[PDB]
């Protein structure tokens, strides 16, 4: 297992695996939804569905290729997959359809049909997908009036004002050679890829991207979307967390692993070594929860999400969870830290060593764009093993004890108390 | 009076009654707070308060 970075004008990164049976080749750009403004929000999500449109997918399918695309807050990628003997055809398809010609894809008949399909997807997301849209509303209230607040899909109000000239204006500012990384994963050797690119003279455009002026900033706030005709309540809560390239990046992920995830209907999930589960199962305070530690280029979020049918005891669920977060400053034990070390290593090993080269192409390109290289899994395991109890207590005294929070919620949330009752539970008046 | 005018038995029985009636008042205040717990308080607009409550 080894990565190889090489620059000749174009940054080329590979990750060779001679045991895999497919190969994957694409390009990742270093702009996401946090490089848009409130008037062209959704222009990245439209460029994805233009690339995945029917006439473009049909040209690829006669060659034997498949297409993927992903939109995030800091990056976006466009990936072609094939059998290991036809990576030259997949690199040709990325040259013709995406680099040279774009007036074929941006015809008026293709643009209006794609815009209709995207507007239906965003409408069905806002009406049916309740856990993921509460987490989207948590980002917009915590980073309000700041580039990290814009949703990755766009809104229905901002998507209908978009024309063809808005997509060409975004492509001239961000789809550049100094913003791009060419990636290759699966069964493909590194020097075979750099000689196929150098046998041509690929270059997107010369110049740099615009520089935004407002930096990300956390603000303690809340947003409530009450809907009494829904059968549950869905709540997210977080503090300000760690960015990428932070010295406390792995300590924050281990602290979330201490409290973990839960499913009340799976019998083995009920037997986990988490002390919070004693209070919750006595009166059945929720159906599921999960803790997270998200990281971006400038900021991050640390907290949990939950879903509940017990709508008269919502205040007991928030109170018991926040009293366990107080113990990370005061009285976290050594056996809880050793359990979280083994489970964080199992979770990280499953994320980076799945058998999908499309997942590996997204992870490799996003990390080379920020850091310039990639940290191996062997070196990440040695940083996790060196964390002590005193590292956890010093991190939680800075980020958790007596700090501001952000709350989002939907459904039957009448039993959720107001902000200052929840804010005062971030300290004990004992220590 | 305990007699024919305001005199010594009148003042002695008035002090003993004065000790007792504040304890009857304290029991009526408890019955007053029980009836208030059933319906809650009103508000200066005169209309229902069930839509927006704070603890
Ligand atoms: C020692 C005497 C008393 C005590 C300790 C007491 C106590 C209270 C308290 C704590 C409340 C709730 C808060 C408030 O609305 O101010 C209340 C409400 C109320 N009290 Fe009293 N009270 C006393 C005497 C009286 C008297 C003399 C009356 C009327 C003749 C009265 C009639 C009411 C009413 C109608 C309410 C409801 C007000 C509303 O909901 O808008 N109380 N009382």
């Amino acid at each position: 297992a080894e990565v190889t970075q090489l620059s000749n004008g174009i940054v080329v990164a590979t990750e060779h695996n001679p045991s895999a049976h497919t190969a994957s080749v694409g390009v990742v750009f270093g702009s996401g939804a946090a490089n848009e403004n409130p008037y062209n929000n959704g222009v990245s999500n439209l460029w994805k569905n233009i690339f995945l449109s029917k006439e473009n997918s049909a040209v690829a399918a006669k060659e034997g290729l498949a297409l993927s695309s992903n939109i995030s807050r800091d990056f976006q990628s466009y990936i072609v997959s094939s059998l290991p003997g036809s990576t030259d055809k997949s690199l040709d398809f990325l040259n013709q359809s995406f680099i040279q010609q774009k007036a074929n894809l941006l015809s008026s008949s293709n643009f209006e049909a794609t815009k209709k399909s995207v507007l239906k997807q965003v409408q069905d997301f806002e009406e049916n997908d309740h856990p993921n849209r509460v987490l989207e509303h948590l980002h917009s209230t915590a980073f309000q009036n700041t580039p990290l607040s814009l949703p990755t899909r766009g809104t229905l109000e901002s998507l209908e004002n978009l024309v063809v000239a808005d997509l060409e204006s975004f492509a001239n500012n961000h789809f550049l050679n100094s913003n791009a990384v060419v990636v290759g994963t699966g069964n493909i050797k590194h020097e075979d890829l750099v000689n196929s690119i150098e046998s041509k003279n690929l270059s997107l455009q010369t110049g740099t991207k615009p520089v935004l002026k407002k930096k990300a900033a956390f603000l303690g706030s809340e947003v409530r979307l009450r809907d009494d005709t829904l059968p549950k309540a869905w709540i997210s809560l977080a503090v300000e967390g760690e960015p990428v390239n932070s010295p406390n990046y792995f300590v924050a992920k281990l602290a979330a692993q201490i409290f973990g995830s839960y499913n009340a209907f799976e019998p083995a999930s009920r037997l986990q070594g988490i002390k919070l589960l004693d209070n919750i199962q006595e009166y059945q305070l929720c159906d599921n929860f999960n803790h997270f530690s998200l990281s971006y280029k400038d900021s991050g979020l640390w907290g949990f999400s939950t879903a509940t049918r017990n709508v008269t005891m919502i205040d007991d669920l928030i109170h018991f969870t926040l009293k366990q977060w107080n113990r990370l400053t005061i009285s976290v034990t050594d056996t809880e830290v050793e359990r979280a070390k083994s489970l964080l290593k199992l979770q990280l090993g499953q994320l980076y060593e799945s058998g999908n080269p499309v997942n590996d192409a997204n992870l490799l390109g996003a990390e080379v764009l920020i850091k310039g290289s990639k940290l191996s899994l062997g070196e990440a395991f040695k940083k996790i093993d060196a964390i002590t109890v005193k590292d956890v207590k010093a991190w939680a005294g800075k980020r958790l004890w007596d700090q501001d929070i952000a709350i989002a919620g939907t459904g039957q949330i009448e039993g959720l108390l107001d902000y200052m009752r929840i804010r005062s539970d971030m300290s004990m008046m004992r220590w | 009076w305990g007699g024919f005018s305001v005199s010594n038995p009148t003042i002695q029985r008035f002090f003993a009654l004065h000790y007792l009636v504040p304890f009857i008042i304290a029991a009526m205040v408890i019955m007053h707070l029980m009836a208030l717990h059933i319906h809650g308080s009103s508000n200066p607009l005169g209309i229902t308060g069930n839509l927006d409550r704070i603890p």
